[PDB]
């Protein structure tokens, strides 16, 4: 068994703490671990190895220290592009197992309002008797939303499909929303909405039979 | 460099059967132990087993929720590592993680999914959205395809085979109360007409052995 802190905060520019707490007759006895880095949706990569050592294709900027029972790793000069998950884990002689931590994610101080996306349904899906209204939300900070639908002026919460937002490659975030619905409900009405609100304000999309 | 890539991921029903591959590249295969690790969906990183090389006898050690339920092989003739995956439940659900154990992790593959369920394989049906100057808040048009009713993960995207990259931009999937998945790809774009410019996404749901090329064309 691993500990370390779900979330560890931090402003750019500073340098920050991770704790990996182990256990006396393990990390405290025989004193070796590894940290790994994941990107959102990307393979780990190794950042420090030994407890202290890195290679020479990682930034200079990770190090690892520790105490009897508990190592830590510590960033030093904070950036967007240090916001990933955090793994800790030992490895003892052989016929034992690895342990890893449970994973910790840092963070950054933006922020940035929604682009909202919204196509009705294609000549081809309404063909085949099925119709989907596709909502594309990117480019947002703080990773939070709200997608709302609206037939004409009347809310819609049926058939709704809304992703949690995700991690984007530039730091920000991106979601995306589907709305479902037979072909006779979209020619039924004059307009639908897909209605995005974040932070308080509001982005709003429409589109029509044509 | 050094590369690592894995295989034969996708669906599996519970108590089913799932084997795994992995070549190796850039690296010599004979002197380097290799080692799975597991990535729970939405969960830390459990590592699976490790496999030492030919010399040392090819001993093989696990994690205990793995134990007994999996065996790992390897093949150096083959340049290959191999993870056999007999007695498998929902909890197994992950994306495995090829990777090779020095004296740590040094080299990670990109990391194959395996969707262990009772539910059965669909490949998705593959629409065009047609380009628009009025579909974006932003100022330019956008046109894209929707990737609709698939299952499992993962589908992955291309335009005009890989040529068409700058403009593109791909969702992760939602997944839908009626337990399949729907993505959507969008592409920033000139204008609402294209004439003479072709986009083509290319999706590949390796899971169904499926792959659709479609052509996105302006409405009428």
């Amino acid at each position: 068994a691993l500990t370390q802190p779900a979330s560890v905060s931090g402003s750019p520019g500073q340098s920050i703490t991770i704790s990996c707490t182990g256990t006396s007759s393990d990390v405290g006895t025989y004193d070796l671990v590894s940290w790994y880095q994941q990107h959102p949706g990307k393979s780990p990569k190794l950042m420090i190895y030994a407890d202290i050592k890195r290679p020479s294709g990682v930034s200079h900027r990770f190090s690892g220290s520790k105490s009897g029972n508990t190592a830590s790793l510590t960033i030093s000069g904070l950036q967007s592009a240090d916001e990933a998950d955090y793994y800790c884990c030992l490895y003892a002689g052989s016929s034992t197992s690895v342990i890893f931590g449970g994973g910790t994610k840092v963070t950054g101080q933006p922020k940035a309002a929604p682009s909202v996306t919204l196509f009705p349904p294609s000549s081809e899906e309404l063909q085949a008797n099925k119709a989907t209204l596709v909502c594309l939300i990117s480019d947002f900070y703080p990773g939070a939303v709200t997608v709302a639908w609206k037939a004409d002026s009347s809310p819609v919460k049926a058939g709704v499909e809304t992703t949690t937002p995700s991690k984007q490659s530039n730091n920000k975030y991106a979601a995306s929303s589907y709305l479902s619905l037979t072909p006779e409900q979209w020619k039924s009405h004059r307009s639908y909405s897909c209605q995005v609100t974040h932070e308080g304000s509001t982005v709003e999309k429409t589109v029509a039979p044509t | 460099e050094v590369q690592l890539l894995e295989s034969g991921g996708g669906l599996v029903k519970p108590g089913g059967s799932l084997r795994l591959s992995c070549e190796a590249s850039g690296l010599t295969f004979s002197n380097v132990w290799m080692s799975w690790v597991r990535q729970a969906p939405g969960k830390g990183l459990e590592w699976v087993g490790r496999i030492k090389r030919k010399s040392e006898g090819a001993t093989t050690d696990y994690g205990a929720p793995v134990k007994g339920r999996f065996t790992l092989s390897r093949d150096d003739s083959k340049n290959t590592v191999y993870l056999q995956m007999n007695s498998l439940k929902i909890d197994d659900t992950a994306v495995y993680y090829c990777s090779t154990l020095t004296r740590y992790f040094d080299y990670w593959g990109q990391g194959a999914l395996v969707t262990v369920s009772s539910a059965s394989t669909k490949g998705p049906s593959v629409f065009p959205l047609a380009p628009s100057s009025k579909s974006t808040s932003g100022g330019t048009a956008a046109l894209g395809c929707l990737v609709k009713d698939y299952f499992p993960e993962p589908v992955t995207v291309s335009w005009n085979s890989g040529a068409l990259t700058s403009g593109v931009h791909t969702f992760p999937a939602v997944l839908q109360s009626s337990g399949l998945y729907s993505l959507s790809s969008v592409v920033t774009v000139p204008s609402s007409s294209l004439g003479t410019q072709t986009y083509i996404c290319n999706v590949n749901h390796k899971p169904s052995n499926t792959k659709v090329d479609k052509r996105v064309e302006p409405k009428s």
